[PDB]
DNA sequence: TTTTTTTATGTACTCGTAGTGTCTGC
């Protein structure tokens, strides 16, 4: 299945990174920012692989070497993985711990330790601050590396105690050629979906690889159907799904290129689809497409953030909000301080 | 093996004398004469925010009291236990990783064990480290022994957050409020370390790193090894703006100029442009609240103004000449809530159209 | 099978005893109430040695068989009972219960007890075999509107005189406790041994012990009862029920009333109705909710239906019992306050 | 009550406790059926168990200056100290206030008793 | 110890006859009547409020149904085994604290003992407290035990919350529920004690502590034993008013109630008292705010009063009749805004203190 | 005077006679009423807010009941049941530490043992500090014990929150609530301490501790301690300001003053010298808000300023008079809203200085003018 | 006539199993 797909833009940045543990001189501990997908797996594996290979060459393992061979194998035991359990979209603070005694005992086969979690923005605030000393003062010859989503949405006291690399995007020319190689549809589409995965290349990769690009177009659909009318119930069938905050996202995107084309800015997030944002742009006013874009975004974050909420309730409410907002003579919201 | 793996700045650079402590000076104050008048006390708890040095001043603390030449306000460094703390091989010293072992087992298994004698050492200090991350449990069980400890045991609790500590705990012990270290400091440590170990610098890259630090010499030193790591053993001007995120374009100027102007095409031009660049966003958005904070200080009071950068500062007059200082405020205002919803949008960009959107839309006819 | 309800339990009894007798029913007092007469009626008829078990993976079964195939020096006569957990039975427990029924012998009598049995639990082959010859008893909780009448038929069976009101006091305040019911007829009965009951008398030694469902709310929202919806309430949080169940279960009706009344504008309720599958006296509450609301009280009460989930769920509140009151008052027909909707 | 005396060797104390420990150290239903009765009469000792439906008394003879006196002692503690001192070794016991104390060579323990007015016995 | 005084009032007024429990008719006359008339269950199990009666009651039960003068709702009090059960212990009456006795290891032993004939008495009695405590396989036990009792047992087992128990120990036990007392019962209690103690008192004083009571008649004899503390041997009503004012902790309701009346100084003293408690501020805002819910809820439908909050019914009742619903919108927005401001304030106190102030300013007095 | 190493301020003074104990009349008079008139009750929980004498009152009340003499409410520093239980491990009294108990395995064990008579006194004194921490079935085994003790056993509880007791627990006991100290009595315990250890002190810095302990004397006399270490041996108004990290008023007097009359050249000069101080800037506002809420106490009532302000009363009435409750509105508002944003603007001080702008720009009585149209 | 519940971590409690100390007539 999914596995260390090495990607083209990688390429400057591992050879540093490797440089940077080539001398010695390395961080142990090594929070990458980098967008979900879009590689930041793959190099944290292949560090590890260089890190511990018992003889290695160049910017490459071996691949002869027994560490190299369990390492392949996937089990080994000097490389601990911190990822959430089957079915839990969080990493316990259980796991966190016994990882950090089993960092006590020495490495078994003689090389260094590898600690790699797999999105530190899961982290528990319990399991961040039991990872928190392990961070500062680790034993010898122990690696850490993180992934994150955003570094400041991490705890203040852990992203303290860590070496930052950013993994830049691809210029949006070079991902959509990198795109096209990859994927044979339409320009306008695949531009659309990088600006959609805010330029990550691997993610409008895997948006398209799945379905979600066809419930995009679902979505897209039910708003054209739904804008003059104001049947913004009926979204509700294309809104709730497993992955809601995904099209949730979407039509936050389509608000800010409606709005963007009352403005009219020169380029949109969706290009793909000018029929209905422009729909948009002439239906609805500003001050209440920047009303129901808040409260859109506002319902994402909570949907996102607290676990366990129902998706329905949330969705609906939403929905119901959206049409109360667009009759005439309805107070909105305004931000608070 | 010296310990190889001190390599890092943060792990080899933290201080081992009183002397070497920088900033801190009222906490050093207070330690050194509660050490030399005798007025030694059994509950310690260093409070600040991260990266400030309230462990490393526990760890000389502990070093000062369980020193064989005696209580004395400046550890030697070089006696039995000196050295064996800094090996940390040291018994009568405990390190207590409070956001590990935070169960009420282990604590009450703990406080069992305080009636015993110490091994070399006078005192049997207690170092828990995280002490919030504690249950609640644990708290309580430790009132007793904080209350009326033996003479023999010390605790020198350190919490980076002491309002979640129970105000039963907060009552018993010595609270050191560790100041935010200031840009000067950092600076001035930044360069003397670098200094030591022989590493290429330039005074307005320290600058940098000591601004974008946010108060802290943890995170100036990580930042100051990022730039290292990423200039090939040089900490150059160029890779740290590069790096930490710098304007040294006048993009911001613009871009307020044409949201005040409620210029929309102009606004999201710009934004096109800086992402075009890869700008970093949040010290564009930074970059923004600062400029507006200087149109509004000159507007109160002529001159007094960005004479630094006198280039953007003239066009600033202007700004200042034309906008009502009311409208200064909302957009400032509007611009800090957006950099405090950054971190929760989908996406950074996203998170600063938003911002700017919500500033266009106080008055987008006018 | 011979499928009965506990009035009439005597006069089969009386016909003759069977092979196994299942007393099924989510109501304490009547399945009580059913194996005290089987008791009974097997002890007149010989039946003087009594065992009893309780199913669970911890069962020793092999005694169990053992005793059902091993005869006793006395008393040859033997009666066998089980305790079905609240799961039914299982799988295993299905063919445990086929390999007892392969063993069941005439001279052994065999009685059941345990909660209803779901349709998969007797399709089972074992239900079947034991169908072949057997009663089973179906011991469920009367209705809120059949609870009048049993009491009354219980007062006249326990020679005791009541009236309208105090049979309306002890259905208000013993719904779904048939069991302390009974426990307040006995101790009314000796209580004044006049046999005469009224207000005043039983306005006394009657206590509010009820024992609710959420159910029981919803239905009580729907019929616009607002006090007997918050009767339901209060007795659901002092019983200490989890407030998310609530939520849950009033938000699928809710949502399903949303969506029926925005198409009601096209279509009548008679054909929604079936469109969802909704049952008869659903139907008959779901179209009297939907003519009494109107799309603004159903707008509100999502509103506050989602203002108290997000409190419950991410600030971990404890406002929640007292906010359910405020959905309580908002869907039978009193429009709330804004502030207290969305704030 | 006070004034009571034992002098007693192990050979002959021995196995009478553990005759009369029976059923009795474990939680019992009142707290004073945890202790072996102590009574003198006539020149001999009487232990008493008791667990409200259960009594187990032995009887010692005794040759040693004493005194008709009675008390209730932990049983499992009495035993313990009865068997911890050495082979042979004379046990010498009195009572003072509510402390029982126990001698043997170069060897002094109190143990804490209660009144014999409470002990249970059977009808 | 010391002098015939220091007898507990809620010990040595422990009732001794059926006709001196109080505010119970309701099991007493149930508990005659089935003991003359012969009727008999084989277990009651007893339930209700604190400080009810319940132990006292299941203890005279032991004494009815084990008099040689025949099972008699009234024991004379004169024979051996009337005065062993209270004086001293009677064998045949057995008395076990089930929460001490959670374990089956103790219950396996108490029904090992049930197959042996009563000494003393014809019916062997059980008593077992706060049976709502035991373990599950006790009752597993225990149920057994009940399925099939002799003859020659009856049991009794008193508990306070009577929902743990298992419905199958529920079916078998005839339960009495015991209300709690009223206040006019409580009060005439205590005098009649307080005149046949030798203690003077005032009637103002019984009828704070009465209704202080809260309905147990233990918390109003403990207070009572108090306010005869809390001075010389005399329950005067300014000894009794300060002791209730210092105990009191309805700080929210009452703060409400000068709130609305618009008296700045009312409200500030009690702010001031709640400070003197250590009150934790954010909670009172909390309270506060489910009050004004549950007063609107009131406003809406008198319904909104349950069994919850039946001491503080009358005051909530004439709250919500006299105030007009807009007040109590406003008065609710304000405080739920300063609860939203409250943690950005320079302390809790001056917080909640400006929060009450600005909801003050709302409709004010000359 | 002595002071043999110093042993902590806080353990030294603690209170060993009735006469001693600051101030907890309400309580104090109580037990000791009820120790004359011999009125012992077996079971009284202490209860209130930390470092008030809740245990410090149990040791007191098992003085008193385990004194070799009569049973009296003023202890003899004498006897010798007195001067063990001052120097701990006595005989009768059990402190039990709750927290370490809280299993029913070892309240279990506490009841089996209820029953033996004491080895010496009268009273076997149990002080069970940190009730509230005990688990359920803790409290339920303790509730039987509770109602009917032994004659000779008396029970010392001692707690933070009693609510979280059941309820029954609660009524089985007597329950005497602490008050948290008034500012005037933690000022003359201090004055008291540091005259009796021989220290040298100010008033102000002693009222500037006392207003800092926020009602608690232990807080008060670990910070006495505290400010002994920053000076040189000494108490001063300086060391004592410096440590609590705050302004002695006055300065934030002036900052309010300029804020209300618009004058922002004064507010940039004195936030300037609060730089220059190096003053924490998030204490400049909470002091400018404490400053605002005070003068709006002033407003509702005359009778709202303590001796502590008296040194700035005449000018705080002034404002009172001057400044409309609306406008302090806004400005408690204003302020309250820059200490929200603080931590989110580019530099803390830039963040106080906008919100000092914003409060003097939206002043409605003085207003900053538009600039041309 | 069948229908409804959020998490993460910790703290007790009660029971069977499971492994081991020790020691008494085996
Ligand atoms: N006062 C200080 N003097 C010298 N170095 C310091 C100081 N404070 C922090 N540091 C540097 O920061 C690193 C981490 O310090 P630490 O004491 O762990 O901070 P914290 O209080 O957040 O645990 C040290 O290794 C040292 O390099
Ligand atoms: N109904 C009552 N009549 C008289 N005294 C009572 C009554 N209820 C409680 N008490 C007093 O309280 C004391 C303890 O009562 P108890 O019946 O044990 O309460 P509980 O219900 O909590 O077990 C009794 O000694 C008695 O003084
Ligand atoms: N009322 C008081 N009088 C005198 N000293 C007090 C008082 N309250 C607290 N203290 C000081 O605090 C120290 C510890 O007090 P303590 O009684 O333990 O407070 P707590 O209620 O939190 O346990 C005492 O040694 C004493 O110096
Ligand atoms: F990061 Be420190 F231990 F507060
Ligand atoms: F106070 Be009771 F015996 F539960
Ligand atoms: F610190 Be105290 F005993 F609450
Ligand atoms: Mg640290
Ligand atoms: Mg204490
Ligand atoms: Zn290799
Ligand atoms: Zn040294
Ligand atoms: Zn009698
Ligand atoms: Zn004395």
């Amino acid at each position: 299945g999914p596995h260390m797909r090495w990607y083209p833009w990688l390429r400057p940045d591992f050879e540093k990174l490797v440089a940077s543990y080539q001398a010695g001189r390395g961080h142990h501990a090594l929070l990458i920012q980098a967008l979900p997908g879009m590689g930041d797996d793959a190099l944290i594996y292949a560090l590890s692989r260089y890190l511990l290979c018992q003889q290695p060459q160049g910017h490459k393992s071996c691949g002869h070497c027994r560490g190299c061979q369990l390492m392949q194998a996937g089990t080994h035991p000097d490389y601990y993985t911190l990822a959430p359990e089957k079915g839990k979209n969080t990493l316990g603070v259980d796991a966190v711990r016994e990882v950090t005694e089993k960092l006590n005992e020495h490495a078994r086969l003689g090389g260094a330790k590898v600690v790699w979690v797999t999105d530190a923005a899961l982290l528990t605030d319990a399991a961040a601050n039991a990872l928190l000393k392990t961070l500062e003062e680790p034993p010898a010859e122990t690696w850490f590396f993180l992934a994150t989503r955003e570094p400041e949405r991490l705890l203040a006291t852990l992203r303290s105690r860590c070496r930052l690399h950013y993994l830049a995007p691809p210029p949006e020319q070079y991902a959509v050629t990198w795109l096209s190689r990859e994927v044979t549809m339409s320009q306008d589409a695949l531009l659309a979906a990088l600006r959609l995965s805010a330029g990550s290349p691997g993610a409008a990769l895997a948006l398209f690889q799945g379905d979600n690009w066809q419930a995009r177009e679902t979505l897209c659909q039910a708003l054209a159907y739904s804008v003059p009318s104001g049947d913004w119930y009926s979204l509700l069938a294309a809104l709730n799904h497993e992955q809601a905050p995904a099209r949730l996202h979407w039509l936050a995107t389509l608000l800010m290129d409606a709005l963007k084309r009352h403005h009219g800015a020169a380029q949109v997030t969706n290009v793909d689809v000018p029929g209905l944002v422009a729909e948009l742009a002439n239906h609805l006013s500003p001050s209440r497409l920047q009303a129901i874009l808040g409260d859109v975004c506002h319902i994402r974050e909570q949907l996102m953030s607290v676990t366990g909420i129902n998706r329905e309730l949330l969705i609906t409410d939403l929905l119901l909000r959206i049409e109360h907002y667009l009759q005439p003579g309805v107070v909105l919201p305004v931000p608070h301080l | 093996g010296p310990h190889m793996s001190y390599q890092v700045l943060a792990r080899k650079w933290r201080p081992q004398t009183f002397a070497d402590v920088v900033g801190q000076e009222h906490v050093l104050t207070a330690l050194a004469n509660g050490l030399s008048l005798g007025r030694i006390h059994h509950a310690y708890l260093f409070s600040g925010t991260r990266g400030v040095g309230k462990t490393s001043i526990a760890r000389l603390l502990a070093k000062g009291l369980n020193c064989e030449t005696g209580i004395t306000a400046t550890p030697c460094g070089v006696c039995d236990n000196c050295r064996e703390i800094e090996q940390g091989r040291f018994v009568d010293l405990i390190e207590i990783d409070a956001a590990s072992r935070t169960k009420v087992e282990d604590t009450r298994d703990l406080l069992d064990n305080v009636q015993y004698a110490p091994a070399r050492g006078r005192f049997k200090v207690y170092l828990i480290d995280e002490v919030h991350m504690l249950s609640r449990h644990s708290f309580n069980a430790l009132l007793k022994t904080l209350e009326e400890p033996p003479e023999h045991v010390k605790f020198l609790l350190a919490t980076t957050d002491p309002q979640k500590l129970p105000v039963t705990i907060l009552s018993r012990c010595l609270q050191f409020h560790l100041k935010a270290l200031d840009v000067e400091q950092i600076r001035h440590q930044l360069e003397h370390i670098l200094n030591e170990e022989h590493i290429a610098h330039e005074p307005r890259a320290l600058q940098l790193l000591a601004r974008a630090a946010e108060g802290s010499l943890r995170d100036a030193l990580s930042l100051t090894d990022q730039a290292i790591a990423s200039g090939d053993g040089q900490v150059s001007t160029q890779a740290v703006s590069a790096m930490l995120g710098t304007l040294d374009d006048d993009q911001a100027l613009s871009l307020v100029e044409a949201m005040v102007e409620a210029n929309g095409e102009r606004v999201m031009a710009l934004i096109n442009e800086a992402a075009a660049r890869g700008i970093e966003w949040e010290a564009l958005l930074v970059e923004m609240l600062g400029l507006l904070h200087r149109i509004a200080m000159v507007q109160l009071s002529p001159a007094a103004l960005g004479n630094d950068m006198a280039a953007i500062e003239l066009r600033m007059r202007e700004l200042a000449r034309t906008i009502p200082p009311t409208d200064i405020q909302l957009y400032y205002q509007t611009l800090l809530i957006g950099r405090k919803e950054l971190p929760y949008a989908p996406d950074r960009r996203m998170g600063v159209e938003m911002t700017l959107l919500r500033a266009l839309a106080f008055h987008p006819r006018m | 099978m011979i499928r009965l309800y506990p009035e009439q339990l005597r006069a089969q009894l009386n016909e003759g005893l069977r092979a196994a007798y299942l007393l099924l029913g989510n109501d304490p007092l009547l399945l009580q109430e059913s194996q005290d007469a089987v008791r009974q009626v097997a002890a007149a008829q010989g039946f003087e040695e009594h065992h009893t078990f309780s199913i669970d993976p911890n069962t020793d079964w092999n005694a169990i068989f053992s005793l059902c195939q091993a005869m006793s020096l006395f008393a040859s006569r033997q009666t066998l009972l089980l305790l079905l957990p609240e799961n039914g039975p299982n799988a295993a427990i299905n063919e445990q219960l086929l390999t007892l029924t392969g063993l069941l012998h005439d001279d052994l009598l065999l009685i059941v007890r345990g909660n209803k049995l779901s349709k998969a639990q007797e399709n089972a082959a074992w239900f079947t075999a034991l169908a072949n010859r057997s009663v089973q008893v179906t011991c469920q909780t009367p209705e809120q509107a059949q609870l009048p009448r049993w009491v009354a038929a219980r007062a006249k069976q326990l020679n005791l005189e009541l009236d309208d009101a105090a049979n309306q006091v002890l259905c208000y305040c013993y719904e779904g406790n048939l069991l302390a019911l009974a426990q307040a007829l006995e101790r009314l009965s000796l209580l004044w041994p006049d046999g005469k009951l009224t207000l005043p008398r039983v306005e006394q030694a009657v206590n509010d012990a009820a024992h609710f469902t959420p159910f029981h709310w919803v239905d009580a929202l729907l019929m616009g009862k607002s006090k007997r919806a918050l009767h339901i309430l209060q007795q659901l949080r002092l019983e200490g029920s989890e407030p998310v169940i609530l939520l849950r279960t009033l938000q699928r009706e809710l949502l399903l009333l949303v969506n029926l009344k925005r198409q009601s504008a096209h279509t009548p309720l008679r054909a929604l109705f079936d469109k969802h599958r909704v049952w008869q006296n659903r139907r008959g509450m779901m179209g009297e909710a939907l003519n009494r609301l109107s799309q603004t009280q159903l707008r509100q009460a999502v509103q506050l239906l989602t203002r108290t989930e997000l409190t419950l769920k991410q600030d971990y509140g404890q406002s929640v019992w007292a906010e359910l009151e405020g959905l309580s008052l908002l869907l039978c027909h009193k429009p709330l306050a804004d502030v207290f909707i969305d704030g | 009550g006070p004034h009571m005396k034992f002098t007693v060797e192990r050979e002959h104390l021995l196995k009478p406790l553990q005759q009369v420990s029976g059923p009795l150290g474990g939680r019992p239903t009142l707290p004073i059926l945890g202790n072996l009765l102590l009574q003198v009469a006539d020149g001999t000792l009487s232990l008493t168990g008791t667990d409200l439906e259960m009594e187990m008394v032995a009887r010692v003879a005794l040759v040693q200056p004493h005194e008709p006196g009675a008390t209730t002692v932990p049983a499992r503690k009495f035993f313990d100290i009865c068997r911890g001192l050495p082979e042979g070794a004379e046990i010498a016991v009195q009572l003072e206030g509510e402390r029982m104390l126990v001698r043997s060579g170069r060897s002094r323990f109190s143990l804490s008793t209660l009144p014999a007015a409470d002990f249970p016995n059977l009808d």
